[PDB]
């Protein structure tokens, strides 16, 4: 796997 | 019937997609995909408690966001305190028949939504800036995959600190890891975190001996919990 998203 | 709708079907010129973690463009509709079009794709929270996740949108062919055109940005929040990778994130690219883009970030916990819509190619580029883009793209495709193979592994290795701590500190492993392995497990995994906080620009070669480095710690303690 699952990708990242920052906030 | 099927092979007549090859020559109706408008196309995406350019590739879409949102930024990753470590400025990567992930693509969730690839260039000359036939429109109208719908792609989705879940992703999950990059730090600890992250309240939020800030959906950047961008247009292009090469592997890094900075290197690709900006669309427009919106923030997904209300998201329950949580370690990073719990939240699932919802995310969808839609292109209408007139190349009208809708793009949607939905938190599965509550169906909680926000979107952005973006208008078509034609109205922002000329053929020849969207021709640019693509042949700039093509002539950089190496150095390209080299970045974003780095991002992967840095990504990779961290997640890979992270899970294994969660591992030993969660309540289904007590008695199941001895306090002994547990401590050395954990010892490794904050040396592997400050190594990562204090080398941004480390490459793959680095970063992959780093997580194999932890690996050597950890892989026999959690092997050893399914011996026969």
């Amino acid at each position: 796997n699952r990708l990242l998203l920052t906030g | 019937e099927n092979v007549q709708d090859l020559l109706l079907l408008d196309v995406a010129p350019l590739s879409l997609g949102l930024e990753t973690a470590g400025g990567v463009m992930t693509a969730l509709i690839k260039r000359n995909s036939t429109i109208p079009t719908k792609q989705t794709q879940i992703f999950t929270t990059y730090s600890d408690n992250q309240p939020g996740v800030l959906i950047q949108v961008y247009e292009g062919e090469r592997a890094m966001t900075k290197d690709n055109n900006l669309l427009g940005r919106f923030e997904l929040s209300g998201i329950p305190p949580a370690p990073r990778g719990v939240p699932q994130i919802e995310v969808t690219f839609d292109i209408d028949a007139n190349g009208i883009l809708n793009v949607t970030a939905t938190d599965k916990s509550t169906g909680k939504a926000n979107k952005i819509t973006i208008t078509n190619d034609k109205g922002r580029l000329s053929k020849e800036e969207i021709e640019r883009m693509v042949q700039e793209a093509e002539k950089y495709k190496a150095e390209d995959e080299v970045q974003r193979e780095r991002v992967s592994a840095k990504n990779a290795l961290e997640s890979y600190a992270f899970n294994m701590k969660s591992a030993v500190e969660d309540e289904g492993l007590k008695g199941k890891i001895s306090e002994a392995d547990k401590k050395k497990v954990l010892d490794k995994c904050q040396e592997v975190i400050s190594w990562l906080d204090a080398n941004t620009l480390a490459e793959k070669d680095e970063f992959e001996h780093k997580r194999k480095e932890l690996e050597q710690v950890c892989n026999p303690i959690i092997s050893g919990l399914y011996q026969g």
